[PDB]
RNA sequence: AAAUAUGUAAGAAGUCCUUGUUACUUAAUUGAACGUGGACAUUUGAAUGAAGAGCUUUUAGUGGGCCAUUUUUGGUAAGC
RNA sequence: GGAAUACUGCCAGCUGGGACUGAGGACUGCGACGUAAGUCAAGGAUGCUGGCAUAAUGGUUAUAUGCCGCCCGUCUUGAAACACGGACCAAGGAGUCUAACGUCUAUGCGAGUGUUUGGGUGUAAAACCCAUACGCGUAAUGAAAGUGAACGUAGGUUGGGGCCUCGCAAGAGGUGCACAAUCGACCGAUCCUGAUGUCUUCGGAUGGAUUUGAGUAAGAGCAUAGCUGUUGGGACCCGAAAG
RNA sequence: GAAAUUGUUGAAAGGGAAGGGCAUUUGAUCAGAC
């Protein structure tokens, strides 16, 4: 023998973990987040764009729309800690929004075999945007220059200080 | 012998009555702590309104914190520091004010900061940093039964009762204080308040008797 | 840092787990460390500690001390247990009947108590008869009888047995030991 | 296995003090004292204002 | 054996357990028994009182056979009697049958009265005996028979 | 001290009052009221310098 | 005639009561020492602490020291 | 005359932001809210989601940058030293063995102990067996001639682990080994004393003594082995001027 | 068929030494896991 033996052997069985005492409780959004608020996105494809906060989804995310007709941002979900809540409010009442949920945004996970070398939209998500925007653009028209404000991109200028700015 | 609900219902009943007994004595100390705290306040008005001066009772209890490190200390102060169990910097101990304890405090003045502690300071210390000497082992209190099995001889049954024997120096203060492990405090949160520590408090330093300013110092340490 | 009031990492200074590699003694210790743990009887504490002890702390108990032990008031029926060795004393020509528990008996002692109507037993048989040491008594042999203790501590004016190879006249019985020849001690 | 602290972790506080529940619900920490209208003697005020 | 001595543990360490200031040297205090009445006096006086001088008178041509007189104590007096041949004498204190114990055949020149023989009468044949030894044998009922 | 110590216990056992035969050190003082009838405070000030020689 | 230092005591091996011994002592069962019998136990005889306490054997290295505040001698002084 | 504010202190008053950590691994414990069921932030992290699944993280190594880093060993109060040795590398290189010993330890037998000088025998320098002897211990104290270890349950008093009885328990009484202190008894020696008596000079009874021993007072020893220390030895290695 | 020491090729750094430590960037290389 090259190595003799160990006299004793650790048990191969696994131990069940103890009883965890961490319940799951609903997230408490900050007070500045009210449905209908205009949000300034901070990251992603649409960083710096302005969008309208519609609904609080159950997985801690915020349902949001551009509207798509105004700035080209569709019905998305974003995280509350990647947006800035502005003081501008757009009346969201009269918008059918309860149909969207987590199951609505399913990615149809791709396998490892389907490795794309170099390189569409799902059928009825182009009419849901139209249905919501129709009730939302009408509310936009009430405030002058509001439709222009949503169509612009936020940016920090030379000499502005976020710790002093207001949104 | 089912032995899963017979004695369990017995132990729960014995637990409820202990929680019950603990409740009145906490309530009992409250009127006792309120009444006395208002007597000296009111006895001061009577003296001033009667053209006299109310000389309050001399303080019976001091809290002592070791200020100096463990190096370069002459024999006599080092022995007295050990007899109060202050064997490292930022350590705490309650000392009963008596002639045989005052002369110990003078010998150690360049190395300690002490004063008269209030209820809030002492209550917070035991709750956060109170440890009992359990068979020569430093044990977090964390339960009333731990004090019960160790200080139940003298009528002490709870962590709140233990604080009572400290602030009002009772017949069993010696055992009660001895049971309390010496307090390991950290440095003050806001600093020491002075540029140089090892001068007397009267001389702009840290060591000596700071009669009520120990509460501010210990709370920053606690 | 800490100002230590006592030396750090000081071992107990007591002997546990006797250093002899005898397998049988280890089994005896194992039986009595379990017994002292779980019986709450001071007798099994003593025997377990005594099983640790060294040879000079186990002086040989003789059958005469056993006889004197049994002549104590109300002790002639108690079981005698010796943690050590039992030797024979040909200086007594009578003997009682009492049984003895010990590690090792001599042949003369084994012959002696057996002849006198007794029965010599081991320490485990004691356990299955006296788990709490009922009706027993511990006998310890004379520790200070060894020839080395006579020499311990010698100096002036205490008479403590100089180390010496050959004794007699003209062997350190001279100046220093008398006033006629210099000072005495 | 882990020291949890009173003065926070209200659950631990109630474990060590059954009186904490009624101490809080009665607001004994912000209790008010009955007013009194006694005033110092004339000798006291002159001594305090003495040169 | 060599693998257990502290020489194996003093490898790598300079002085080898002898000190840096002391500097273990050949014979720093003299060889053998030097300095007895000199720098080593305190040691000799505390441990060897009597090491110098003389005490008595000389004796030429000593052979240790004239003083040969091995001692048998009166405590035993019975290991000489055979073991299985003993108990019938101790139980029967019979006269005109008492045993003869020839100490010389055992190899003992003297008998001394250490103590407490059983009261059975016995005859002892001894070169020499102690005074208290002789009547203790005789008070039991026996007699000592001088032999040469 | 033994005589009084033995005497106090003997008298105490007739009623059992826990006579407390031990000795105590000098305790901190307790409260009192000092009154100023005819004892009105008089104010003292530091004195200036003089040579006196 | 200080200060700082330094010895002793703060009990059970103590206190109290009665009386047995003796070749010592006294005019004297007078004392001295040692005992017999009885009474006083957890505030049992100040404080604080105790990390265990008491004890023994053996053996190493060391036996050139030097510095600081205070006291102090020689020296004008000195990293003397 | 009526308020406020400051300052100091208290609340088992409420609440926002940031950072580090997630040890433990079925339940038991303490709690809290609830009529109950049950739930929990209550004796230590879980739930949801994304990207990648590859040198991407990570290891190694080389370099760069920020900060830091004086040459090792030696004597020494004090070394980086303008104190000494060392240009570099390999191989060798210095506390051993023996006779006799001290303490401690382990093993056997035990008032004994030790086969191995030698004898028998042998598978042959081994293993196995054996008498007489012999050393050490069981007896010491005196220069010696000599004498020679119990008034007594082998003593009393005190403290004692363990044990026994009563006691729910606390405690009480009894027995008390080893050991500690102490006082008594015994053996030997020195200084006394001097009995019956008798080769009238022998013998030494008995009672003593601020004298003394490396003694007794129900034996512990003998053997072999080991670490450490000692003496003699070349004596850890290397080193004279000499005779 | 070692080391000191040397040649060739390859890589890297170098404003009065070089070598070292903590940390990371960069370059080279690499184990595990899937």
């Amino acid at each position: 023998t090259a190595q003799q033996a160990p006299k004793w052997y650790p048990s191969e069985d696994v131990a069940a973990p103890k009883k965890t005492r961490k319940a799951v409780r609903p997230q408490k959004l900050r007070a500045s987040l009210v449905p209908g608020t205009v949000l300034i996105l901070l990251a992603g494809r649409f960083r710096g764009k302005r969008v309208v906060y519609l609904k609080h989804l159950e997985d801690n995310t915020l349902l949001v729309t551009g509207p798509f007709k105004v700035n080209g941002v569709p019905l998305r979900r974003v995280n509350a800690r990647y947006v800035i809540a502005t003081s501008t409010k757009v009346s969201v009442e009269g918008v059918n929004v309860e149909k969207f949920n987590v199951e609505y945004f399913a990615k149809e996970k791709l396998t490892k075999k389907e490795k794309k070398e170099a390189n569409e939209i799902k059928t009825e998500r182009v009419e849901d945007q139209k249905v919501v925007d129709k009730a939302l653009i009408a509310e936009i028209k009430k405030t002058p220059l509001l439709k222009q404000y949503l169509s612009a991109s936020f940016s920090l200028k030379n000499g502005d200080k976020p710790h002093m700015l207001k949104f | 012998a089912e032995q899963v609900a017979a004695e369990r219902a017995a132990r729960k009943a014995a637990n409820k009555e202990k929680r019950a007994i603990i409740l009145e004595r906490n309530a009992a100390y409250q009127k006792e702590y309120e009444t006395a705290e208002r007597n000296i306040i009111q006895a001061k008005r009577d003296a001033k309104a009667a053209g006299s001066y109310y000389v309050e009772a001399q303080h019976k209890l001091v809290f002592v914190v070791r200020i100096k490190g463990i190096n370069k200390i002459p024999p006599k102060p080092r022995k007295v520091l050990q007899l109060l169990r202050l064997t490292r910097i930022n350590s705490g101990t309650f000392v009963k004010v008596t002639k045989a304890t005052l002369e110990l405090l003078k010998l150690i003045e360049p190395y300690v900061a002490y004063g008269y502690p209030s209820y809030s300071t002492i209550r917070q210390l035991v709750y956060k940093r109170g440890f009992g000497k359990i068979n020569k082992q430093r044990v977090p209190l964390s339960d009333n039964a731990i004090i019960e099995a160790n200080l139940g001889k003298y009528g002490i049954l709870s962590i709140d009762d233990l604080i009572h024997e400290i602030i009002t120096v009772g017949p069993h203060f010696k055992q009660a204080n001895n049971f309390l492990w010496p307090f390991k405090l950290s440095n003050p949160s806001g600093g020491w308040g002075v540029p140089r520590k090892f001068k007397h408090f009267i001389q702009g330093g840290s060591f000596g008797n700071r009669e009520e300013f120990i509460n501010k110092l210990v709370k920053s340490m606690n | 840092g800490i100002d230590h009031t006592s030396k750090q990492h000081k071992r107990s200074g007591h002997r546990t787990a006797p250093k002899s590699d005898n397998v049988y003694l280890k089994l005896l210790v194992k039986l009595y460390t379990f017994l002292a743990r779980r019986t709450d009887a001071p007798f099994n504490k003593v025997v377990l500690k005594a099983l640790f002890l060294s040879k000079i702390n186990r002086p040989p108990v003789s059958v005469s001390r056993i006889a004197r032990a049994l002549k104590q008031e109300g002790a002639a029926n108690k079981t005698v247990v010796v943690v050590g060795t039992v030797t024979d004393d040909a200086r007594i020509f009578e003997f009682p009947k009492t049984t003895v528990a010990a590690l090792r008996f001599t042949a003369g002692a084994r012959a002696k108590i057996v002849k006198a109507g007794g029965e010599c037993i081991t320490l485990d048989q004691l356990a299955v008869r006296a788990p709490k040491g009922q009706n027993t008594l511990i006998l310890r042999g004379p520790r200070n009888s060894r020839e080395a203790v006579r020499h311990f501590g010698m100096g002036p004016h205490k008479g403590k047995a100089p180390r010496i190879l050959s004794t007699g006249r003209k062997f350190e019985r001279a100046r220093g030991r008398r006033r006629s020849k210099g000072f005495k001690v | 296995v882990l020291k949890k602290n009173p003065l926070k972790n209200k659950q631990v506080l109630l474990r060590l003090n059954p009186y904490a529940k009624v101490f809080a619900a009665e607001k004994l920490g912000s209790k008010k004292a009955e007013k009194t209208g006694t005033k110092p003697a004339a000798v006291f005020t002159e001594t305090l204002k003495h040169d | 054996p060599s693998r257990f001595t502290k020489t194996r543990k003093h490898r790598g360490h300079v002085s080898a357990g002898k000190g840096r200031i002391g500097k273990h040297r050949k014979h720093p205090g003299g060889r053998g028994m030097a300095g007895g009445q000199h720098h080593h006096r305190i040691n000799m006086d505390k441990y060897h009182p009597g090491y110098f001088g003389k005490v008595g008178m000389r004796y030429f041509h000593k052979q240790q056979a004239h003083f040969w007189k091995p001692v048998l104590n009166l405590d035993k007096l019975w290991t000489l009697i055979p073991e299985d041949k003993r108990d019938q004498y101790l139980k029967s204190a019979s006269k005109e049958t008492a045993p003869v114990i020839d100490t010389l055949a055992a190899g003992y020149g003297k008998i001394l009265g250490k103590g407490r023989i059983p009261n059975v009468p016995v005859i002892v044949k001894a070169r020499f005996v102690s005074k208290l030894a002789e009547e203790k044998i005789r008070a039991a009922g026996g007699v000592v028979e001088l032999i040469a | 001290r033994v005589k009084a110590n033995a005497a106090k216990r003997a008298e105490a056992k007739a009623q059992g009052v826990a006579v407390q035969l031990k000795r105590q050190p000098a305790q901190p003082r307790e409260s009192r009221i000092v009154s100023t009838e005819g004892n009105v405070p008089q104010t003292l000030a530091p004195v200036p310098y003089e040579t006196f020689i």
